[PDB]
RNA sequence: GUUGGGCACUCUAAGGUGACUGCCGGUGACAAACCGGAGGAAGGUGGGGAUGACGUCAAAUCAUCAUGCCCCUUAUGACCUGGGCUACACACGUGCUACAAUGGACAGAACAAAGGGCAGCGAAACCGCGAGGUUAAGCCAAUCCCACAAAUCUGUUCUCAGUUCGGAUCGCAGUCUGCAACUCGACUGCGUGAAGCUGGAAUCGCUAGUAAUCGCGGAUCAGCAUGCCGCGGUGAAUACGUUCC
RNA sequence: AAGAACCUUACCAGGUCUUGACAUCCUCUGACAAUCCUAGAGAUAGGACGUCCCGGGGCAGAGUGACAGGUGGUGCA
């Protein structure tokens, strides 16, 4: 059937969103998102883009995710859901993109760097 | 290290417990690498100079 | 050294008959705490001390 | 709430309660009440006589209190009369399982003295 | 701590002197290095010189040490307290 | 730092009371970054507001911060020999962020079995403000009214 | 203690290594087989002006070539010392050897044979500034960009030990494009080691 | 089919060398299973830079063994020829499984 | 996802595009440049890494290696067993675990990344309370294995105690490696259950996917890490400002 | 020190050796050896069993005095 497909990706996840012809019902690898995402503010956080375009029950949004913990899922949903209402409709870019749905949010785990117990975190330091 | 001391580890010991591992170019007994059976300071000088194959240096 | 917690007091109530002295008193006491019960003659001070 | 000359806490669950008896630990209560039926959860003033007979008869086929602290003392006894190196480390009061000695070691030297 | 499976481990070389002390019923000091070497029954009574790393220490073998290693019976460093 | 302001950073609304402030002060209660303990920690204390008081808890808690936010605090200075306390105004986002920072440390403090309770029972004491975290308001602006002479001084 | 090896900054960027075979389970013996090779022919060629020497291997044979200035003095008179080469590897590596002998055109670009013919100049008891200064000219007639030499030890048998560099136009260290070759010496004197240092900059890439 | 893997340290020559080992069995007219890209396999070395304590000096490098997978579907004899012919640079290991 | 079928999507990895104050406005000398805006995944060296000028400290290393000079040569060289480097009135540095309820215990549902594996990784099955053991599939690996991620979420229990916190010490009995766990190994089971109630003077790290916290892997390695080097999960507070050190 | 039970190991006690544990020479000769049995804590001895691989390309031993050998000192050469 028609369907708008986006590509969403957050730290080490991504996620492949499908919007079709639906209810608002969200399928996360065949579950319901409460389910898989316990957090309502992830929930809140995912469902946004359908919010700012008043979409909320008009699309069933099926993900397929792999990696990354439950909140960096939760970030690439709803990013390849905002990737894919573009599709549906070219007009929802500028509050999508207003509200910052669009951006890749590129923050990842920095690198471990020698002589230091962290990305920053060095090591206790002493003068006696 | 010793000559005598790489005589006596290049020799089968009384146990096979004993064998142990020196960087074959210099002798040294710490820091060998397996994978290229060299102490630290000879990979080091030998990679430097290109003769340690898709050894180069690393960043990311 | 010994713990934090020494007293707790929830929905405290005590009466007299049917006098209240005092109802619904929520109140508690760490350790280190220096408390002065602050009241008139007659106020229930000394009443709270004995139900601790 | 005595059991094997031990006043159990009788407020506490059964399986804790049981552990307050020197030789018996979280495991071997659980057993105790295994093997004796008994529900964990019940608290040890809620114990019928019946359920505490039995406990205190399973009881009796384990070395505890007494018993317990008579073996180890005579196994002390053993190390520092056959003059082993671990008997000298006990009388001296330092680790006897190889711990090193130079830094901490303090549970058998006991607080600093310095000097 | 060694395996069951395995055994008890001693030195052969100092159970064959053990053994011929046995036969012959005598009772001479062995001196020995195999500190590693578990007391057995068969020690019992006898004075077995074990090294400490300098010198053999004779160390009389009671009913009570089988079980033990020679080596825990002659500890090897010398210290009388600080001061 | 020296090269000027740094860009703040947002955060979002919490979900059940669409409220930002609510979500900067379930931050401030997080430990060791886990943020699930503080969210259950928050809902089930504005639940304790709202059925002990019967008001919304929401009205509650901002009632409860309009008593804790400073207006002035005080800033350090040395002069010569003896140091002043400079009396200086508060940003509006500071004072959001020393109520929310001295409720959740006083509150801590108090002597209730579980955060929740202790939580709500603070926030009552600062809706009637007889709380402890009150008093560091109080103590605040008699530092500030005391060393007024001082105002001055600057920066 | 400050300066990365020029060479080592730009292998695999800009530069290749002279090892130029892939192994797996062999690593490690085809590694050192390579290192006892590489001694041998420094040794057997020390006087023929041997820079570089690649290394190739395939199933059993390992296909040698030598980079020499003076390709007649190692070949010899129709391939005698090449054809004793040969049989010598033959004997260490147990394996099938092919040489091949590469004539360097511009022997004075080399970093290695500037390093070792300084070094050589150095045992001679030849002035280390007219050695460095004289061997900096040449270069750059060349056609080097930029050349920097470096003496260091104790210079003409001080006490106290000190560096000399002498550079000529650019040679820029930091920029990792630039095909800086690079090459140490050491010459063995009467008062001990005098370490040198090239660095030769023959343009970008 | 036929079943072709390429390890190499450097890319630039695996690809050279796969491009050869393609193009020889279309030309005998087997259909080739394009090089398929997988996964380079990075070993990393942390070691010590200075001879002697600075324990905090290190320095890093590492070894990136890129791979080619080349199937070959509907072989044909000629070909099975043509793939053992091709001599590919030392330096790129062929690993030839049927 | 198993088979057929496909590679669409993701992913893998080669070659390309992309970011240049390039465009709009102001300011500035009209210059350099600076402030804001659009577009865009990214905006002003986007993030991180590698890269460390002339020199200073007679800094460190003659014990990686090499080397001048000096010294020893039936000994300062060489071989072997055992011991020592692990000592212990005591001071210091760096860490780990904690002192608990934002927790302990028990149970259920989950969700990673990166790396390693041939004398190596070793599944499943069966035995043992457990460490492990028997047998043995698969894998020279995007295939097979290490490999169950843990915090988290969801229930139940505990109810403020030196405790169901804490785990030291010690007794007993075991497992594995190894010729060999006494001095002097790791792990397991039973028992034992220390100090410790958030720490004087003082002092340290960190500006964002950072700190904090949770696990995972790797080098060395027969065996042995709370260390080191990497990986992701959850994920903050704050920067007004340059008076002061 | 990216791994001190033995080994590592450079230190100590004891038991041992002296062109030597390690290397190029010289020469003589021809296999050295491995493998056991006995003794020893082991190094080591004693015996036993065979007894050179292709002029030496070698390989090995026995003697021989050049030498080897030092994790010995000086990082202020
Ligand atoms: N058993 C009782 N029955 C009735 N009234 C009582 C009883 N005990 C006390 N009261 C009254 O109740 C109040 C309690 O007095 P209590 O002594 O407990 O406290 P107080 O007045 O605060 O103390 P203080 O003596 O320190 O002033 C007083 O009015 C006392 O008269
Ligand atoms: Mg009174
Ligand atoms: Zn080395």
């Amino acid at each position: 059937q028609v369907q708008y497909y986006g590509t969403g990706r957050r730290k080490s996840s991504v996620a492949r969103v499908r919007l079709v012809p639906g209810e608002g019902r969200i399928v996360v690898n065949n579950r319901e998102i409460s389910e898989h995402i316990p957090s309502a503010a992830l929930i809140e956080d995912i469902k946004q883009p359908l919010t700012l375009t008043e979409t909320a029950g008009t699309y069933d949004v099926l993900v397929n995710v792999h990696g990354g913990g439950l909140s960096g899922q939760a970030g690439a949903i709803r990013h390849g859901i905002a990737r894919a209402l573009l599709e549906a409709d070219p007009e929802y870019r500028t509050t999508l993109k207003r509200a910052g749905l669009l951006t890749r949010d590129a923050r990842m785990k920095e690198r471990k760097k020698y002589g230091l117990k962290g990305a920053r975190r060095a090591p206790q330091f002493s003068k006696r | 290290a010793k000559k005598s001391m790489i005589a006596k580890q290049q020799r089968t010991p009384k146990f096979k417990v004993q064998e142990y591992t020196r960087c074959e170019r210099c002798g040294r007994p710490h820091s060998v690498i397996r994978k290229f059976k060299l102490c630290r300071i000879c990979f080091r000088e030998l990679a430097y100079k290109g003769q340690i194959p898709g050894v180069k240096k690393a960043s990311w | 050294k010994r713990g934090k917690r020494i007293i707790e007091a929830k929905k405290l109530t005590k009466m007299f008959d049917d006098r209240i002295l005092f109802q619904d008193s929520p109140f508690y006491i760490n350790h280190g705490d220096r408390i002065g019960l602050l009241g008139e003659n007659g106020c229930g001070k000394t009443t709270l001390i004995k139900m601790i | 709430a005595r059991i094997a000359g031990v006043d159990i806490p009788r407020d506490k669950r059964v399986v804790i309660s049981l552990t307050y008896i020197f030789g018996i630990g979280r495991t071997t209560a659980q057993q105790v009440l295994k093997e004796a039926g008994v529900s964990e959860d019940t608290r040890v003033r809620d114990l019928t006589e019946e359920e505490l007979g039995k406990i205190r008869d399973i009881i009796d086929k384990l070395k505890v209190e007494g018993d317990l602290r008579r073996e180890v003392s005579l196994n002390i006894k053993r190390l520092i009369e056959i003059g082993s190196y671990r008997g000298i480390r006990h009388r001296r009061g330092l680790p006897v399982r190889g711990q090193n000695s130079k830094n901490n070691a303090r549970t058998r030297k006991g607080p600093r003295r310095t000097v | 701590a060694r395996s069951l499976k395995k055994g008890p481990f001693v030195d052969g070389h100092l159970m064959t002197k053990i053994e011929k002390l046995n036969e012959t019923d005598k009772k001479q000091v062995v001196k020995t290095w195999s500190r590693r070497s578990t007391i057995f029954p068969q020690f019992i009574g006898h004075t077995i010189a074990v090294y400490d790393g300098r010198k053999h220490v004779p160390v009389f073998i009671s009913e009570d040490m089988v079980g033990h290693k020679l080596g825990e019976f002659a500890p090897t460093r010398t210290y009388k307290g600080h001061a | 730092p020296r090269k000027g302001p740094v860009a703040k950073r947002d955060v979002l609304p919490d979900p059940i009371y669409n409220s930002k402030l609510v979500s900067r002060l379930i931050n401030k209660m997080m430990i060791d970054g886990k943020k699930g303990k503080s969210q259950t920690i928050l809902y089930k204390s504005f639940d304790i507001i709202k059925e002990r008081t019967g008001n919304d808890a929401m009205e509650v808690f901002e009632q409860a911060l309009k008593n804790i936010m400073p207006v002035l605090e005080v800033k350090a200075r040395r002069v010569g020999g003896a140091n002043y306390q400079v009396p200086v105004e508060v940003r509006p986002e500071r004072r959001t962020t020393l109520g929310l920072r001295w409720l959740v440390n006083y509150a801590r403090l108090r002597g209730e079995k579980t955060m929740e309770e202790r939580l709500a029972n603070e926030i009552l004491d600062a809706a009637n403000n007889t709380g402890a975290a009150v008093k560091k308001r109080e103590d605040t602006h008699k530092m500030a009214e005391a060393n007024k002479a001082f105002a001055h001084y600057r920066w | 203690g400050q300066k990365v090896n020029p060479v080592g900054l730009r292998i695999g960027v800009i530069r290749d290594w002279e090892s130029k075979w892939y192994a797996g389970k062999d690593y490690a013996d085809f590694l050192h087989e390579d290192l006892k090779i590489r001694e041998y022919i420094s040794k057997r060629l020390s006087d023929a002006s041997v820079s570089k020497v690649e290394i190739e291997r395939a199933a059993n044979r390992v296909n040698i070539t030598i980079h020499t200035a003076k390709p007649g003095m190692v070949i010899g008179k129709g391939g005698s010392e090449v054809e004793a080469l040969r049989k010598a590897l033959n004997s260490l590596t147990g394996k099938r050897v092919h040489i091949n002998i590469l004539e360097i055109k511009r022997a004075d670009l080399d970093a290695q044979l500037v390093a070792d013919n300084i070094a050589r100049q150095l045992e001679n008891r030849v002035s280390f500034r007219r050695a460095q200064k004289q061997q900096i000219q040449r270069t750059m007639r060349a056609g080097a960009q930029g050349v920097k030499t470096m003496v260091s030890g104790r210079l003409g048998g001080a006490d106290i030990a000190r560096s000399e560099y002498y550079s000529e136009g650019t040679v820029p260290l930091h920029t990792l494009r630039a095909d800086i070759d690079y090459a140490t010496s050491e010459a063995d004197t009467t008062y001990g080691k005098l370490g040198v240092k090239v660095w030769i900059y023959r343009g970008e890439v | 089919k036929i079943r072709i893997r390429l390890k190499a340290y450097d890319h630039r020559i695996l690809d050279q060398s796969a491009e050869k080992i393609v193009e020889t069995a279309k030309r005998s007219g087997a259909s080739v299973s394009g090089p398929i890209p997988l996964p380079t396999e990075k070993s990393v070395y942390t070691i010590l830079r200075a001879v002697h304590k600075y324990k905090d000096s290190r320095e890093q490098f590492e070894m990136r063994t890129h791979k080619r997978l080349i199937d070959i579907v509907n072989p044909t004899p000629q070909t099975v020829d043509a793939l053992m012919r091709l001599d590919l640079p030392s330096g790129v290991d062929i690993e030839i499984k049927l």
